[PDB]
RNA sequence: CCGGCCGGGAACUCAAAGGAGACUGCCAGUGAUAAACUGGAGGAAGGUGGGGAUGACGUCAAGUCAUCAUGGCCCUUACGACCAGGGCUACACACGUGCUACAAUGGCGCAUACAAAGAGAAGCGACCUCGCGAGAGCAAGCGGACCUCAUAAAGUGCGUCGUAGUCCGGAUUGGAGUCUGCAACUCGACUCCAUGAAGUCGGAAUCGCUAGUAAUCGUGGAUCAGAAUGCCACGGUGAAUAC
């Protein structure tokens, strides 16, 4: 049921939400040349689990990392099952 | 005529002759001709001696053949003195950039040996 | 091959290097980081790099100027 | 195994969508997740009430959910208090104000989901599955239309040779896009395994 | 292929000459959909052939196509011993189709510089009977006359 | 010269909604432009139909977001006071531009 | 005052407006030779005009869009044929005998799953 | 104000709903007076116009307990979890699917007119500036017929290379770097410079395709922090042959 995997995923989402977007938009601004330093020796001290690259877009029905779609937030099997059940609005089966 | 080579580059164009010389390709040959003032569409055959001398000075002001070849040689030798991953792949005859060796390593492997 | 605007040094690697040059000559200690950038100013360490099940010592010399610490530790075993 | 889902192929013209709301992508994903959470908890709470369908409409800070039910009195409870209570907890789990709606479905043994749920409950009670299918097809013919097909699959008497039994009288034209075939599936858990029941039935003349 | 006949597909004649036969020659010489390149090659080679010949181009081109095209086609029907070669009356569509196919194949086999020059040399050698496609035609003809059985 | 833009999954629902919109604009009489056929956006997804392995078997889905714009240019005081609560449709997305 | 014909050739749509005037034509604010008269498939826009054989009788003005060069040429030709439809029905019978009246129903085919191209199957070995 | 300029029915492409239309309908011949077959007029398509979805009862104890669920068995102070490194990317070989080419139908420099389908806010990001470069800032516009991706390319005009292992092809290798991400040695893509293996159209054998098809040339999307020669999808040119 990969509940360990999903708990790891939601824990790194929570830790990235806690250590992101408070100074992350100023990283490139401080680092880049404005048209070594104590500032950059402080900037190279950030941890590794806080980055959004740690996250993997997993399904929310199952937690399966493969076959994901961003618009439905689901794996391919459960996208198909919800589409055939009618639980997804507007997802008529294409026929062109 | 000829500068430092085994075969005559004449009866051709100047960019082709300065690609046939070792260590200078097409873009650096065009740079050499632009800094020498020699047009590209003329032939290196039936060229005057002074223009050939300016071409010789243009080749000499950058790194010449042989010297860049031994520079590559001691770069590879320095990697072997390191004994790092690049030096180990150079000794084993395996690719260095990081491509696969399960199949399609045949340029580094040479001909196929059973 | 990396960015020319900033080298990558670990903070734990930097404090090991600073403590080792504070002490002077020292027997090798086991370091687990292979992601490192060395310098000619700090050429002279005897720090050892971990590659899986075996640990190998690394004695850096004068000619390496920007190489990784993991290049000298072979991760794979061949016959 | 090789059949298309007939509701999923009838959604374009005949079967209405089970959710009819609109959303753009970055809330479309969250609306599907909240729709599954609401539907799963509502089905778990009202499996005793034996509901047929759960239809969700959202104006993007509100939810209004319509439950097609065989017995509306069980869901509305005692003077609206119980239905107000699960409306409250649906609002609490969705984060938006919630409206409740009850739609009575007539002929519960002609309703497609309730036949699968009743056969599932009968196999939980461990009566004979063959008699369960004969009672389902007999009651559908007695009090409704003239076409239904039931398939009961998996661990039928514990036989080594796998065998799927399906019972047949009436017409179920699945390739015809005009006809309103309602189809549903259900799973019955027993000490020898899980049994899958799939029912197709049409309701009315065009 | 089995139930009923499916005919060949109708083509636009060439702009410069207005001949469906020459447009079919363009379509046969064609590779990879490059109709403009193929018809430019055909126009250049026909201009070169007309310049080299100097006689009536229509009469000369029919003499060349008659010298190239086969009057008896080779066919294996796998009936007796799985190798027969019966002589049978040939369609004119098959005649000029095999003619352009052999002319184009001999143009690919010829080792000159430009394909317009290959085609000009092949169309001149068709008239003066020195063609590789012509020699292929007598290969076909002598095979048919050697293996003809029902006559 | 304000424009009302409408998005839906069901074209019948959006056409009935904009028909009631133009009927409420024209129920007394005014110089009102009708809804425009602004193009429908199609999201198409090809996903695998088997859980384990597929080679040729995939199922294909499409969302059609239908898009209309009515562009009310004539000001009427009763239309402004009561052009709300006409369609009462929960599947219609409404935006206002100028 | 105006004689109009649309014409369509599977990705190209044209609009042909004709006054009775000088025989020089214009296509997308430039002449035929400046647009694709150097290119191939140039004679198809002359085929309805040379089949009936008027040259300087009428004055054409064509705006074409979409597709490629030969699709645009076929669309311009077919807009000329709808202009001759607007002209008369005896010439409609003559163009139906020739083969220019019919709009070409040959569109490109969709790419299908499990296939490299529209109809090209991937190669599979015997084993 | 040469940038589609603004009152204009909106003529017209176009988009997007309601419909009409094409149903052997009408006429000749064939067929037994039947079904039906063939041909012709009209017409945008004539004989399920084209394509797609739609895949019956069942077979292969075919595949998935690794998407999920579940019967039995097993660990449950270790067949569980958290970590730092590494491996999933190895390499004397063998096979399958593709990409690039072996060249003149082509290679290099300049000029030149279009496409269709799309996606874009933890984004798309024109344009200012510098650089023979991947590309570096508070730059407008857009949550989408407006703004961006986005210069379409084969092709067409030239100048040149003149049938060579070559102005063909790019493998491999060495220097100097960008972008992404805390961090590209194992183990991302590229461009700046240099070298230029094999390759001379491939044996037995074998594969796809009947028309907008095969070939050939570009483009977009999914997953994606960044990374497709694969997959899905769209358009340009567009055959030959079915006796």
């Amino acid at each position: 049921a990969k509940q360990s995997m999903k708990a790891r995923e939601v824990k790194r989402v929570a830790l990235a939400d806690k250590y992101f977007a408070k100074r992350a938009e100023l990283k490139a601004i401080i680092s880049d040349v404005n048209a070594r330093w104590n500032a950059v020796l402080k900037l190279q001290t950030l941890p590794r689990d806080s980055s959004p690259s740690r996250q993997r877009n997993r399904c929310r029905q199952t937690g399966r990392p493969h076959g994901f779609l961003r618009k439905f937030g689901l794996s391919r099997i459960k996208v198909r099952e919800a589409a055939m059940r009618g639980e997804i609005p507007g997802l008529k089966k294409a026929s062109w | 005529a000829r500068i430092a080579g085994i075969n005559i580059p004449d009866h051709k164009h100047a960019v082709i002759a300065l690609t046939s010389i070792y260590g200078v390709g097409k873009t650096r040959s065009k740079a050499i001709l632009a800094a020498a003032g020699i047009a590209e569409d003329v032939k290196i055959s039936e060229l005057s001696e002074g223009q050939i001398d300016t071409l010789r000075d243009e080749v000499a002001k950058f790194v010449v053949e042989g010297d860049l070849r031994r520079e590559i040689s001691m770069s590879i030798k320095r990697l072997m003195d390191l004994g790092c991953y690049r030096g180990l792949r150079h000794r084993r005859g395996l690719p260095v950039r990081g491509q696969r060796t399960k199949t399609n390593a045949r340029t580094r492997k040479g001909p196929r040996k059973p | 091959r990396s960015l020319k605007k900033g080298p990558f040094i670990d903070l734990h690697l930097l404090k090991k290097v600073e403590k080792a040059v504070e002490s002077g000559d020292k027997k090798p200690l086991r370091t687990w980081s292979r992601r490192s950038t060395i310098f000619p100013n700090m050429i002279g360490l005897t720090i050892a790099v971990h590659n899986g099940r075996q640990h190998v010592p690394v004695f850096v010399t004068d000619e390496m100027v920007g190489h990784k610490l993991g290049e000298f530790a072979p991760t794979r075993t061949y016959r | 195994g090789q059949k298309v889902h007939p509701n999923g192929i009838r959604l374009g013209i005949v079967k209405p969508w089970n959710s009819t709301w609109f959303a753009n992508t970055k809330e479309f994903a969250d609306n599907l997740d909240s729709d599954f959470k609401v539907r799963q908890y509502l089905t778990k709470e009202l499996a005793k009430a034996s509901v047929s369908r759960i239809v969700i409409e959202r104006p993007a800070k509100s939810i209004r959910v319509t439950i097609h039910t065989a017995r509306p009195g069980i869901v509305i409870g005692k003077k609206g208090e119980d239905v107000e209570k699960l409306r409250k907890v649906v609002a609490d789990i969705a984060g938006v104000p919630a409206q409740i709606n009850i739609a009575e479905v007539r002929k519960p043994e002609l309703d497609a989901k309730l036949v699968a749920d009743s056969i599932t409950s009968q196999l939980e009670r461990r009566v004979m599955f063959r008699r369960a299918m004969k009672r389902a097809v007999q009651n559908a013919m007695r009090l409704g239309a003239k076409g239904i097909k039931v398939e009961v699959s998996g661990r039928l008497g514990g036989a080594e040779i796998a065998r799927t039994e399906w019972y047949r009288e009436g017409r179920v034209p699945l390739h015809t896009l005009r006809a309103d075939i309602d189809y549903n599936t259900s799973e019955a858990h027993t000490t020898y395994g899980v049994i899958g029941v799939k029912v197709w039935i049409f309701k009315g003349e065009i | 292929p089995r139930r009923r006949v499916i005919g060949q597909r109708k083509i636009l004649p060439d702009p410069k000459f207005g001949s469906e036969l020459l447009a079919k020659f363009v379509n046969i010489l064609m590779v990879d959909g490059k109709k403009s390149t193929a018809e430019s090659i055909v126009y250049s080679a026909l201009e070169t052939l007309a310049q080299r010949s100097g006689k009536s181009e229509l009469e000369a081109f029919e003499v060349a196509l008659e010298n190239v095209r086969p009057t008896v086609e080779v066919k294996s029907r796998r009936v007796g011993g799985s190798t027969y070669q019966v002589p049978v009356e040939v369609r004119p569509v098959r005649r000029n189709a095999l003619a352009m196919r052999w002319i184009v194949e001999a143009a690919r086999k010829r080792g000159d510089k430009s394909m317009a020059l290959r085609l000009a040399n092949e169309l001149s050698d068709a008239a003066e009977n020195k063609g590789t496609a012509v020699k292929k035609r007598e290969d076909v003809h002598r095979m048919a006359e050697a293996n003809k059985a029902f006559a | 010269r304000i424009r009302i833009r409408l998005k839906a999954f069901d074209h019948r629902l959006i056409d009935q909604a904009t028909a009631e919109i133009v009927e409420t604009a024209k129920r007394t009489g005014a110089q009102v432009r009708g809804p425009i056929p602004l193009p429908t956006r199609k999201e198409r997804f090809t996903v695998l139909i088997s859980p384990h392995v597929n080679k040729d078997a995939r199922d294909q889905y499409e969302i059609r977001t239908h898009l209309r714009l009515v562009d009310i240019v004539e000001p009427t005081e009763k239309t402004v006071d009561a052009l709300m609560r006409l369609d009462l449709a929960a599947g219609v997305d409404v935006q206002i531009s100028l | 005052n105006q004689y109009y014909g649309t014409g369509r050739r599977k990705s190209s749509a044209a609009r042909v407006f004709i006054k009775p005037g000088n025989g020089k034509i214009v296509i997308n604010q430039r002449s035929l030779e400046q647009y694709f008269g150097r290119e191939t498939a140039r004679m198809v826009v002359r085929q309805p005009l040379e089949l009936v054989d008027m040259v300087e009788k009428l004055d054409l003005y064509i705006t074409v869009k979409g597709g490629g060069i030969s699709g645009q040429a076929g669309a311009i030709r077919h807009g000329i044929t709808r202009a001759l439809m607007e002209y008369d029905e005896s010439l409609r019978s003559e163009l139906r005998k020739a083969g220019f009246v019919t709009r070409d129903a040959r569109q490109v085919e969709r790419k299908k799953v499990g296939l490299r191209k529209a109809r090209r199957r991937p190669q599979f070995s015997k084993r």
